[PDB]
């Protein structure tokens, strides 16, 4: 198995990668560090695959999938943060006119 | 004595409303380590977001504490590795090679751009809050741009280049006239305990992983050498410590020490390393366990300084900095997490609080008896 | 689809410039009381009885204001760079709405087939390895 | 194919060198060996030297083709190195400060907590990117309006030296050379350096470009992230619960379970390392002590024969007694029985000599079992703090090798009801599936098959003698293989315990 | 001619000539 969390470098030789990682130094981050695959003439950082599709990526079509939509739509479609937002702005609106009518009464 | 104290949620003390000085400046920000570091100055801008969006400005102060210049900087360190740390730039190494060999620098203190002014802003944000602490204009300084102990006298080790500990500690000692230091890093504070082995003024106290780690110092014989002996105490610990194992481990001594060495003022270490999920980290605390150390010390009304250090992760150490600053004003927090920047960074829950592992601990109860055995025993000396 | 990377883009602007704006909020918390204290106070009716008092009051509030125009310069500021950003934003916004409610064109059918070669690339990456 | 007829032009060389056909066929057999990844490459060149040694160029192709002291962590520093002067140090600093004494230096992390590391590091790789490209483009920004104004006079004779009027030197170097290539990179900084007038302009064009570009990648690659974080971070709480799954995946494979007994031999009773004390006879220690435990797991087990794919009715008809059959025998619980000096009068202790079909059966008995005997102590715990449970874990259990619920909500079921005290509930359907597969295995076979006759009639008797357990072994070893590894089973009715030992 | 990058990173030195 891989070598990852360990700052000993005394009896975890055996174990995958764990050359770099050593009592000395304190980064311990190198083991997890990710590999490069060169695929169709460029690299890729690279079982995640099978839990997690990729290709959800792939743009809606034009019959309006939007409701049953991949996982990521739905939550932009459904995030109520543009009303916080809103209530955040008028609210410092709101602080600010206070201080203007404070201003415009002191003019 | 140990004894088994179950953990409780963590409740205010309305006793005390000191004023708080949180020093920060928007530059520290801009540092980085490198590609594959995971020491991250980044981490101290996604905690002072969290604040800003948080609503906790309102109370608290905010500086910006102005660089320390390098006689300043002499107070402790030798004007040689100053001088190589000022000189030494990320593109004239190759002249420097001679100094990097000697001074220990560039396997894990990479010379980037502008680590002077890292250093010089965290020795000034340090020596600011001493100074501020020492007027009487204020009772605690949240210096989260510090937390820089692992460096020594003409050595830089462990992302540890300034060691602005000690520079506050000797302006606090400017005109008090015993002063305390504690730990809850992960790693041991070789520096800072070593810088006064001798003397009885100053006590360096850590609660450090013992064993195979990178410091690999700071046994429970540390008693002390000369005059300063029994006035260094030690509680190494091992993996896996939880919230309430933290807590039985660490207010007993806390409070016996300071009911026998009596401090006249406190800093306290902050290291954000101790907790679940982290990268560099072998514990399994929470937000309210780490708090609870914080909220614990400034409960006895002392003159207090918060500096951050640590953090490998940055929503663990964002929170839990953000958590130790609102607690320190005696406000509970909210514990939702607002929108802001890094609102994408924060979990796939957004929400303030970080559930700890599961994983084992190790941390058997008679070895801690037995450990805070021998550091009481110790301690009666004096 | 330009509508759903504007509404990704939109809340994260607003939020570095709204935390700007909490900053120099910040910065000047600790006068919008005295201020507003020593407004309420010079504007008694039971005041005047004092010339010297009058004159103290009026520095200390010109003292004020003068500490007080850099914040709210600077939120001039900040405000100027919100209202721009939000500008673009919502052009491109507006502009997504109107191209995709125009027709209930060859250019943007190529990128589908540029990203179709991206998609097919990546899915054939975990099979190849 | 462009890189693939040298190498069969250079294997048909070598074939004609080496001329031999059965020599030709035996080096094929090497190649087929090495294609099996079971030769190391400095014992194929070894072995090849053997063969294509002779030829010299084409062994070279084949070879380049495939490749005083105070305190226990203290030292006290000389006297000659105690002078590293300081200029800030004053009175104070002297005396309160130390000198002469310098310290001396004297788990595994989840698999999903890797990947959230991973993905924020990839994070913080596109933070620091957009913020160094945004910080280049205020620079070149600012740049670019003052040399508006410039006139013409100044702008041909405009040289930008190093820096760019920035805080750090080396900051816009490493954007300028990620939105460029590396080869380009210094060419496109010395005409900065050089031509500012001519560059800036468009560099800054090409950067408020690559700002919206990469801007927009983010925000793609944030649905991907997203996801990954919704179905990893949960994943990644159970360090134990996962680290004991992969472990009991691992640990019931054939070999393991007699390496156990062979280690535990070879380490405290055939090595004696005390060297005091005779070896005891036995390994292992079990106890059996509640027998309620075992109409469950039958039942467990008749609703997998019941559900299984691959089984016949009348193989399914024969395995819903046979588990009745072994409990009735062993246990003594409830030839048509059978069907459904030394002399000692009245014996308790029985022996059981099997091969390793019936050993790793009764493993995979106990070790279902030890899971269920550490929540008999605690099911009255946890039924007292849940409200601040047997039954429960029972029906919840029945559900999944029926199908009826899925492996997921298992897991998650534990978790409130045992939040530490409890990990080792997780995979109890394969080690069920594993032990009625083991009894299907021990049923078919022929071997097996008498090993249970001959275990039938020994344990059909209550009186036993010294010459009848050496004929016992004689007649188990008549149609056992030398080579096969000797086990024993004893199991005690007195105390309900069952003991092992490796022969 | 249905290009992505290759193209504009000439154009850039190309308008330098011009
Ligand atoms: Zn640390």
């Amino acid at each position: 198995p891989e070598a990852t969390g360990i700052s000993s470098n005394r009896g975890n030789k055996l174990l995958q990668r764990s050359e770099v990682v050593t009592r000395r130094d304190l980064n311990n981050s190198k083991p997890m560090i990710e590999q490069t695959v060169f695929y169709n003439g460029s690299e890729h950082r690279l079982d995640l695959s099978k839990l997690v599709n990729v290709k959800e990526i792939l743009t809606p079509i034009l019959s309006l999938g939007d409701i049953i939509n991949h996982k990521t739509i739905s939550r932009t479609f459904s995030s109520p943060i543009l009303k916080n937002l809103a209530l955040q702005i008028i609210l410092m609106i709101e602080k600010e006119q206070m201080s203007v009518v404070r201003y415009s009464q002191f003019l | 004595v140990y004894e088994a104290t179950p953990f409780d949620p963590i409740t205010v003390k309305p006793s005390d409303k000191r004023r708080v000085a949180y020093f920060y400046d928007a530059d520290v920000g801009n540092y980085a380590y490198g590609a594959g570091h995971p020491m991250k100055p980044h981490r101290i801008r996604m905690a002072h977001s969290l604040i800003m969006n948080y609503g906790l400005y309102k109370k608290m102060e905010i500086y910006r504490a102005k660089p320390a210049t390098k006689q300043e900087m002499c107070q402790f360190h030798t004007d040689e590795y100053i001088d190589f740390l000022s000189r030494v730039t990320p593109d004239n190494l190759e002249m420097f090679k001679r100094e990097s060999v000697k001074f220990n620098v560039g396997d894990d203190c990479p010379v980037f751009d502008g680590l002077y002014e890292y250093c010089s802003i965290s020795g000034g944000g340090s020596m600011e809050g001493a100074a501020r602490l020492n007027r009487g204009k204020c009772d605690v300084a949240v210096n989260y741009a510090g937390g820089l102990h692992h460096a020594k006298k003409s050595e830089a080790s462990g992302f540890c280049y300034l060691n602005d500990i000690v520079l506050g500690i000797i302006e606090l000692l400017r005109y008090h006239p015993r002063v305390l230091y504690i730990d809850i890093d992960v790693h041991h504070g070789d520096g800072v305990e070593e810088a006064f082995y001798t003397t009885d003024r100053v006590m360096t106290c850590s609660f450090h992983k013992y064993g195979e780690f990178f410091p690999g110092t700071g046994e429970l014989r540390d008693i002390g050498v000369g005059a300063g002996k029994n006035y260094a105490v030690n509680v190494p610990l091992r993996d896996g410590i939880d919230d309430a194992t933290y807590r039985s481990v660490f207010e007993p001594v806390i409070k016996k020490i300071m009911e026998w060495y009596q401090p006249s003022a406190v800093v306290l270490q902050c290291g954000g390393d101790s907790l679940s999920g982290d990268r560099l980290g072998c514990f399994n605390l929470s937000m309210e366990g780490h708090a609870n150390c914080v909220n614990y010390v400034k409960s006895f009304g002392i003159p207090m300084m918060v500096v951050g250090g640590g953090g490998y992760t940055m929503r663990n150490v964002a929170r839990t900095w953000c958590f130790e600053t609102g607690l320190l004003n005696n406000v509970v927090l909210d514990k939702d997490l607002p929108y802001n920047e890094y609102y994408e960074y924060y979990g796939p829950d957004y929400k303030l609080s970080v559930r700890p592992s599961n994983m084992f601990n190790v941390n058997t109860p008679e070895y801690l008896d037995k450990v805070m055995t021998n550091i009481f025993a110790n301690l009666e000396n004096t | 689809n330009d509508i759903t990377d504007v509404l990704e883009e939109f809340p994260l602007a607003t939020s570095r410039y709204l935390t700007l704006l909490h900053e120099i909020d910040a910065k000047c918390v600790h006068s919008m009381p005295n201020l507003n204290e020593r407004i309420d106070k010079f504007l008694k009716k039971d005041f005047n009885k004092d010339h010297q008092t009058q004159v103290r009051l009026l520095n200390n509030i010109n003292k004020i204001y003068e500490e007080l125009m850099p914040s709210l310069e600077e939120k001039m500021h900040v405000s100027s760079i919100m209202l721009d950003n939000l500008d673009r934003l919502t052009s491109r916004l507006e502009l997504a709405y109107e191209v995709a409610i125009k027709n209930t064109p060859a250019m943007h059918l190529h990128h589908e087939l540029m990203e179709k070669i991206e998609s097919k690339s990546n899915s054939k990456s975990s099979q190849a390895l | 194919n462009i890189s693939l007829n040298e190498e069969v032009t250079f294997f048909e060389k070598a074939k004609r060198y080496i001329g031999n056909k059965h020599l030709y066929t035996e080096f094929l057999k090497i190649l087929n060996l090495y294609s099996q990844d079971i030769l190391d490459l400095d014992d194929l060149v070894e072995k090849v030297d053997f063969y294509l040694g002779s030829n010299k160029e084409l062994f070279t192709w084949f070879k380049n083709f495939v490749g005083e002291a105070f305190g226990p962590s203290y030292k006290r520093l000389p006297k000659s190195d105690t002078f590293m002067p300081c200029s800030g140090r004053d009175d104070m600093c002297w005396e309160v400060l130390n000198d002469e004494w310098v310290g001396h230096p004297v788990h595994r992390k989840n698999q999903y907590e890797e990947t959230l590391f991973k993905i924020e590091e990839e994070r913080h790789e596109y933070d620091f990117y957009i913020e160094s490209n945004l910080r280049t483009i205020q620079c070149l920004e600012t740049i670019v309006n003052k040399i508006e104004n410039m006139t013409e006079n100044e702008k041909a004779n405009f040289k930008l030296p190093p820096g760019l009027g920035h805080t750090s030197m080396t900051i816009y170097k490493k954007v300028i050379r990620k939105v460029y290539d590396k080869e380009r990179g210094f060419e496109i900084i010395d005409a900065l350096h050089e031509h500012p007038a001519v560059t800036a302009p468009v560099v800054l064009k090409r950067l408020k470009q690559k700002d919206e570009e990469w801007r927009r990648a983010q925000r793609e690659w944030n649905k991907v992230w997203r996801e990954l974080e919704q179905k990893v971070f949960f994943k990644s709480l159970d360090h134990l619960g996962l680290t004991f799954k992969q472990a009991d995946k691992k640990l019931l494979t054939t070999k393991q379970l007699i390496s156990e007994i062979s280690s535990i031999k070879v380490d405290q009773t055939n090595k004696k390392i005390h060297w005091l004390t005779p070896k005891p006879k036995s390994q292992l220690d079990f106890d059996f002590p509640d027998k309620n435990i075992f109409y469950d797991i039958l039942c467990l087990a008749d609703t997998f024969i019941t559900h299984t794919t691959a089984y016949s009715n009348p193989d399914k008809e024969r395995l819903k007694d046979l588990l009745k059959y072994f409990i009735s025998l062993f246990f003594s619980i409830s030839l048509l029985d059978i069907l459904h000096q030394g002399i000692i009068q009245n014996r308790s202790i029985f022996n059981l000599f099997a091969n390793t079909n019936i050993y790793i059966f009764f493993r995979h008995w106990t070790t279902i079992y030890e899971r269920l005997l550490e929540i008999k102590q605690m099911n009255e715990r946890v039924t007292k703090e849940i409200n601040t449970a047997y039954k429960q874990v029972l029906r919840l259990s029945r559900r999944l090798i029926n199908g009826d619920l899925e492996h997921q909500w298992f897991e998650e079921s534990l978790r409130q009801a045992y939040n530490n005290k409890a990990f080792k509930l997780y995979t109890i359907d394969k080690v069920t599936q594993s032990l009625v597969k083991h009894a299907h295995t021990l049923m078919t076979d022929a071997k097996t098959a008498e090993i249970m006759a001959l275990f039938v009639k020994d344990r059909n008797a209550s009186t036993t003698s010294a010459k009848d357990q050496i004929i016992y072994r004689l007649q188990v070893r008549s149609h056992m293989s030398n080579t096969e590894n000797m086990f024993r089973i004893e199991f005690d009715k007195r105390t309900l315990h069952v003991s092992i030992q490796y022969i | 001619l249905n290009p992505l990058r290759d193209s504009e990173i000439n154009d850039d030195f190309h308008q330098w000539a011009q």
